RNA sequence: CGGUCCGGCCGGGAACUCAAAGGAGACUGCCAGUGAUAAACUGGAGGAAGGUGGGGAUGACGUCAAGUCAUCAUGGCCCUUACGACCAGGGCUACACACGUGCUACAAUGGCGCAUACAAAGAGAAGCGACCUCGCGAGAGCAAGCGGACCUCAUAAAGUGCGUCGUAGUCCGGAUUGGAGUCUGCAACUCGACUCCAUGAAGUCGGAAUCGCUAGUAAUCGUGGAUCAGAAUGCCACGGUG
């Protein structure tokens, strides 16, 4: 293995935070663990809806929760019931009076999750491969993003042995360290095994 | 006077912060003294990154924790109320303080 | 690690916290330099009647997400493998790399 | 070293135990645990069976032992040698 | 009347104020064979001013800061040069001919990560 | 020249001389000057037998060659025939105290002897 | 290296006679990075050995040098089965480090009391053409001579 | 400038070091020659730095069935009143041997004692712990300041001045061993660190071979942090001479 995490190289330029606070010396690692409680909470239950992010940040002694998603609907159903039902147990879990902002994606195949739980659900549901990484690639492209370059990995529907696939298209430069590379990747559960997909999504490049 | 001690972790962040809290503090009272920077406390963190066996292969991280400080030396009554009801934005800490 | 050693450490943090008075009671009595002497030997003999794993001494600093015994770090709470993916997703606020 | 502030250490039960043996006064081996604890000189006399991980190899005490703790006289280890 | 120079070295800053005077070159509320133990840093204080014929002509105040003796030393050249080009003004070419003007732009080198210092690797083996 | 029955070197300076005795070195030396007066600068040489008389009660005040000797050997012959852990390492003949074995004992097993 | 041609490193003269030929003797002197005990050798030496010999301590060091001065030096070529040792003419700056290097490596092989008289006597024996650095260039010179028929 | 308890120390003062934030700046820009009118190179007047200024970060498609099922996740198999648990004690620290990586040395460019000067980076609340008293010391007791450009860790050392030592197993080296101890900790025997007194092994520059380094590098000297109740000759960093 050689390559860097592409979110983590351009945390501080491009990309913003996934959790943004502060803390003292003294609550650091309670904030982390609190952070990490609400996270897996929420991943496992909206994971039938497609999240995107979740924007932790907690402006004194209250949490807030941005949860990125795609499809609303399994987030929120209902006339407001299902958020404020997780709000009270956002709030019970993490402790502190809470809030819940639930915004949306633009072009629900454009990001790097989303695409990536595409190929997983497919996987899951037991589709080609190839059509999975082919059907998602050319979707991208014409919906219009610079680059994407999909990779799945590993026990690949009937083997023993573990290729490792990729397809490229358009430009996606990774050693720039001020391009717009939204990646992401997921793990797909067949009785295969634990076949593993990633994908790099170029937005565009970004000025000083 | 009261000294206010901005920390943060962002310093475009810090430096709206305290903008806007300079602004808000002019427009009421009279001499703010200057939104002074301080030594930025840089914490380091080196971790190895191989998980089972590699002694070569290691990350260093840093938090860069920008401090400024701001002085209030002639508040009005009013002020403190003010700075009390001012809700400042997610992710700066701040300490107030008269003397 | 193993959920018996997870637990483990959760009994132990809460013998700790429990026990967190009469460990300085018996260790100031112990350490004091005007005292009465049997009562120095009963504040011996009652420490260790007091249960073992009632010192903070004895509670391993875990990983607060896997319980990886070795390799922590106290201002992360978490392992230094969890810590790494953590902090390359950006769920730890800035934690960006050290160039310098 | 021990820090001659805090007194010697002996554990409850040992002292217990060697106390009711010498207000007795019989000579049966007191079966112990208890590796770390310096020996007193109202042990004096007495087959201890101190445990050494394996079994609960007996020391008969002397005036000598009078500060050393138990597991002195007990070698943990095996080694009868390489050849 | 007084001039300012500020030099700089690997961790050494000096401030330098430099006056016409009788030769009285003292730094640090000190004399300099007091302060300075060394002929040599005595000699990197006072060469520009043996480059120019000012070696008693002009007193002066300095001041200096962090680093050690040799680096405190060529921090004082710096700030001299830098004032006396300061003073003259004409001095540019005589100075760039001198080699003082030009900042040494050296530093201790950071630890590299699996070095043992800033470039040594401990003892390879093929066994 | 004799002093606590053992001859001390002569040329050399004074505390460097009283160093050359099995149970008095550079500290007691020093405290033995001290009590005496004389001031560690002079040598052996150049010293009268009153001042020799000072030094020869203070150094036969402290605890020096023979019952040192003797301290030294009963305190180890008291380990061995007690039988105890550091007992069973004098008579082993390994490093008591807690070094390692597995390389570095050289100092109690000597030479390094070959297996042929 | 192969790409570059790198020229000369400049050392500061020394405060006390302005030589760049004492700035490098004291520089090859000093081990350990300790410039000040080497110098206070190296000034002592000279102060000695002209406060013997009469003269400066510049022209009684160069001409103790110039007297240790190799010719022509000699380094292998190989290409046989056996190892050729051509002779090559030195340069002109680096016999000046051969000289120094030799001069200390005698005075360190020597067997006095401190080395400041370790340096005082090797050089006036490197003035009146004795000693070891002396046998020591004369020998490499006569190793030099003897291949004399490798300047192919 | 004032007032000086002579200590930036109190009125101050925006000039300076400094602390960040925003910038300007270095790009073959200018010149000459070579060069195919080109790419480019050899130079040099300017400039704080001349050609990538220096250092880091960034490790292409892939190779080695490389490493980890013991961070984690996981297909299958195996265990299920036990291969799962819980507790006490022992072991992971053994030792006729061999290797790898380091540290201390073998000394006079040095050792010892007395004074004297110059840093950078950091870390601190179950924490850093001044000042003052006691102990030769490791430390003890009292205990303000402090979430800290505020106080504490904390004296930097090599260096400088003087004295001494006289090339010796030495005033080198410090191993090992006995006694006496302080701290941490329920607990220092196996099995901690450190202090004091004493003891003072081998070693007098290293065969075959082999390694690192092109400049603030090598070499040498100190200091900190993480881990951490206590436990680094390592690891990660910072400066000093060079
Ligand atoms: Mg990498
Ligand atoms: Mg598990
Ligand atoms: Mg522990
Ligand atoms: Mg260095
Ligand atoms: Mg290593
Ligand atoms: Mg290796
Ligand atoms: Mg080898
Ligand atoms: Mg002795
Ligand atoms: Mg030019
Ligand atoms: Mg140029
Ligand atoms: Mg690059
Ligand atoms: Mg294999
Ligand atoms: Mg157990
Ligand atoms: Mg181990
Ligand atoms: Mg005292
Ligand atoms: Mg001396
Ligand atoms: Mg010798
Ligand atoms: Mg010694
Ligand atoms: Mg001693
Ligand atoms: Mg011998
Ligand atoms: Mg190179
Ligand atoms: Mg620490
Ligand atoms: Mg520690």
């Amino acid at each position: 293995g050689q390559k860097v995490h592409p979110n983590g190289i351009r945390l501080g330029i491009v990309k913003p935070w996934n959790s943004t606070w502060f803390a003292n010396t003294k609550e650091f690692a309670d904030n982390l663990d609190s952070d990490f409680k609400v996270r897996q909470y929420l991943t496992k239950e909206l994971a039938k809806a497609s999240v995107s992010r979740i924007v932790i940040e907690r402006p004194a002694k209250s949490i807030r929760v941005t949860i990125h998603t795609a499809r609303p609907g399994i987030v929120i159903g209902k006339k407001g019931e299902d958020v404020e039902k997780l709000r009270k147990v956002v709030a019970d879990i993490a402790g502190v009076p809470a809030q819940i902002n639930i915004a949306e994606v633009r072009k629900p195949e454009l990001d790097a999750k989303l695409v990536a739980d595409s190929i997983t659900s497919q996987l899951e549901r037991r589709v080609m491969f190839r059509r999975a990484m082919k059907r998602a690639v050319q979707n991208a492209m014409r919906l219009g993003a610079k680059g994407i370059k999909v990779e799945v990995s590993g026990r690949l529907g009937g083997a023993e042995i573990a290729r490792t696939e990729w397809y490229r298209e358009g430009r996606v430069p990774l050693h720039t360290l001020r391009a717009d590379i939204d990646y992401n990747t997921s793990e797909a559960h067949t009785t295969y095994g634990v076949i593993g997909v990633k994908v790099w999504i170029f937005k565009g490049e970004i000025l000083g | 006077r009261i000294r206010i001690r901005l920390k943060a972790f962002d310093h475009r962040l810090i430096d709206q912060a305290t903008a806007e809290i300079v602004e808000t503090a002019k427009r009421t009272g009279a001499q703010v003294r200057g939104p002074i920077p301080l030594p930025t406390r840089k914490e380091r963190f080196t971790v190895l990154i191989s998980p089972h066996v590699n002694k070569d292969a290691r990350d260093q991280y840093e938090i860069r924790t920008h401090l400024r400080l701001v002085d209030i030396v002639e508040p009005t009554e009013k002020t403190v109320d003010a700075l009390m009801r001012l809700d400042l934005a997610a992710g700066v800490d701040v300490q107030i303080s008269l003397g | 690690a193993k959920q018996s050693m997870k637990a483990r450490e959760v009994k132990r943090v809460a013998l700790a916290d429990k026990y967190f008075a009469k460990r300085a009671e018996l260790k100031a009595i112990i350490s004091d330099v005007n005292a009465s002497d049997e009562d120095r030997w009963n504040a011996v003999l009652k420490l260790q009647t007091l249960p073992r794993d009632s010192s903070p001494s004895r509670q391993r600093n875990r990983c607060r997400q896997t319980g990886r015994p070795h390799g922590f770090l106290r201002k992360f709470g978490l392992s230094r493998i969890k810590v790494r993916e953590a902090a390359m997703r950006g769920e730890i606020p800035g934690l960006k790399k050290a160039s310098w | 070293p021990r820090s001659l502030k805090k007194g010697p250490f002996i554990d409850l039960h040992l002292l217990k135990k060697v106390e009711k043996a010498v207000e007795s006064g019989d000579k049966k081996p007191l079966r112990t645990w208890s590796r770390r604890s310096t020996i007193f000189p109202n042990m004096i006399g007495l087959t201890i069976a101190v445990h050494n991980g394996r079994q609960h190899v007996p020391v008969f005490v002397t005036d000598e032992m009078v500060g050393h703790k138990l597991g002195e006289f007990a070698p943990t280890r095996t080694y009868r040698g390489h050849a | 009347n007084q001039y300012y120079g500020t030099g700089r070295r690997k961790s050494s800053a000096a401030r330098v104020f430099i006056k016409p005077g009788n030769g009285k070159i003292v730094i640090n509320q000190r004399s300099l064979e007091q302060y300075f133990g060394r002929e040599t840093a005595r000699m990197v204080v006072r060469q520009p001013l043996e480059l120019v014929d000012m070696v008693e002509k002009l007193d002066l105040y300095i001041t200096v800061k962090g680093g050690g003796i040799s680096g405190q030393a060529g921090a004082i050249r710096h700030g001299i040069t830098r004032a006396l080009m300061e003073y003259d003004e004409s001095l540019r070419s005589e100075l760039r001919k001198a080699g003082f003007v030009t900042r040494d732009a050296r530093q201790v080198e950071r630890k590299k990560v699996g070095l043992r210092k800033a470039r040594r690797r401990p003892q390879f083996s093929k066994r | 020249a004799r002093i606590a029955g053992i001859n001390i070197p002569d040329h050399k300076h004074a505390v460097i001389a009283l160093t050359s005795i099995y149970g008095v070195g550079k500290t007691r030396s020093k405290a033995i000057l001290a009590a005496a007066g004389i001031a560690e600068d002079v040598k052996i040489s150049e010293l009268s037998e009153g001042q020799i008389d000072t030094l020869r009660d203070e150094v036969a005040k402290f605890v020096v060659e023979g019952d040192l000797r003797r301290e030294i050997s009963m305190s180890i012959k008291r380990l061995m025939d007690l039988g105890c852990y550091r007992g069973l390492r004098h008579r082993r003949g390994l490093p008591v105290r807690g070094q390692r074995t597995k390389t570095n004992a050289r100092t109690r097993k000597g030479p390094r002897k070959p297996i042929k | 290296p192969r790409r570059r041609v790198i020229g000369q490193r400049k050392i500061l003269p020394d405060p006390k006679f302005g030589s760049e030929l004492l700035a490098k003797f004291v520089n090859i002197l000093m081990v350990d990075g300790k410039k000040s005990t080497a110098e206070s050798i190296v000034y002592s030496a000279l102060e000695t050995l002209a406060q013997r010999s009469g003269k400066s301590e510049l022209e009684a060091f160069e001409v103790a040098l110039e007297n240790v001065r190799p010719t022509v030096e000699v380094k292998s070529r190989r290409v046989g089965g056996s190892t050729y040792q051509v002779p090559v003419e030195v340069r002109p700056v680096r016999r000046n480090a051969l000289a120094m290097r030799w001069i200390v490596e005698a005075a360190r092989k020597r067997g006095d009391k401190s080395m400041a008289l370790r340096l005082a006597n090797e050089l006036s024996d490197a003035a009146e053409n004795k000693g070891t650095a002396v046998k020591k260039r004369e020998d490499v010179h006569r190793m030099a001579e003897a291949n004399k028929a490798f300047a192919h």
